[PDB]
């Protein structure tokens, strides 16, 4: 539904996962 | 997972387990989509030259789960299967081709901050992610090798490299179709890192920059061994059997 992909602990509360920039990055 | 760290209290929500009720023994990843439909690699529930047809009654899957091992009370929930889907065409005498299956619980599951499912990619999601360099994740709590790390005690989380299609099928004399495609550090590359045995089934995600979701690009299938040089682990391509997933929640839902 509606809310898929945005993690309650994370997203939702606007925090980032310790890996997560790695994948941003390399979209560059 | 192979040189990977531990992952973070729900920092994949969407992570299910696999269960075989007898032996009590983690069976395969998979992942949640929606409130009832599980997905996982067809390898994990048929492959009949192993003698593996399991059915409804013998598993179960657990949601929110981050230890291995421990049944961790008020954060995880097992639910029950009430029926098992395999792609029809799927290929299990050759390639694993297709290697994709749905699963439909008994009862709907609460959402909750260690449950929630992920994104399943559109076309144009797809048409934007799904390139060679662009790196997607990879979780689950398969080997840490393929031969003093055996076994993890929490949730492993890695991040790979997808890779063009030449380098993929130049790495490996089985045919590989586009139901399929591969991801991993190069040799050359400096790093490294792969899915293992226990990690089948598993979702490789990526995280849109478009709109900050996580979408599920990949169902860990299979690699020659885990993080060999010239090696690379193979995934189903999800969106390439999106018509199949939609028609199957679609009609039995
Ligand atoms: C033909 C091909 C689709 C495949 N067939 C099968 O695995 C049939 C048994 S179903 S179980 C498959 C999962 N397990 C394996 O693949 C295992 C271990 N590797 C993994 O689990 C993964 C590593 C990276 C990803 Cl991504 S998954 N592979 C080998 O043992 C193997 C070790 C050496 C060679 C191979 C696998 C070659 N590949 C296969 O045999
Ligand atoms: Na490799």
């Amino acid at each position: 539904e509606a809310d898929c992909g945005l993690r309650p602990l994370f997203e939702k509360k606007s925090l980032e996962d310790k890996t997560e920039r790695e994948l941003l990055e390399s979209y560059i | 997972i192979v040189e990977g760290s531990d992952a973070e209290i729900g920092m994949s929500p969407w992570q299910v387990m696999l269960f075989r009720k007898s032996p009590q023994e983690l069976l395969c990843g998979a992942s949640l989509i929606s409130d009832r439909w599980v997905l996982t690699a067809a390898h994990c529930l048929l492959y009949p030259p192993w003698d593996k047809n399991f059915t409804e009654n013998d598993l179960l899957v657990r949601i929110g789960k981050h230890s291995r091992t421990r049944y961790e009370r008020n954060i995880e929930k097992i639910s029950m299967l009430e029926k098992i889907y395999i792609h029809p065409r799927y290929n299990w005498r050759e390639n694993l081709d297709r290697d994709i299956a749905l699963m439909k619980l008994k009862k709907p599951v609460a959402f909750s901050d260690y449950i929630h499912p992920v994104c399943l990619p559109d076309r144009e999601t797809a048409a934007s992610l799904l390139q060679a360099g662009y790196k997607g994740r990879v979780t689950g709590w398969g080997n840490l090798k393929e031969t003093g790390k055996g076994q993890p005690s929490v949730l492993q989380v890695v991040n790979l490299p997808i890779v063009e299609r030449p380098v993929c099928k130049d790495s490996t004399r089985i045919r590989i179709t586009d139901n399929m495609f591969c991801a991993g550090y190069k040799p050359d590359e400096g790093k490294r890192g792969d899915a293992c045995e226990g990690d089948s089934g598993g979702p490789f995600v990526m995280k849109s920059p478009f709109n900050n979701r996580w979408y599920q690009m990949g169902i860990v299938s299979w690699g020659e061994g885990c993080d060999r040089d010239g090696k690379y682990g193979f995934y189903t391509h999800v969106f390439r059997l999106k018509k199949w997933i939609q028609k199957v929640i679609d009609q039995f839902g």
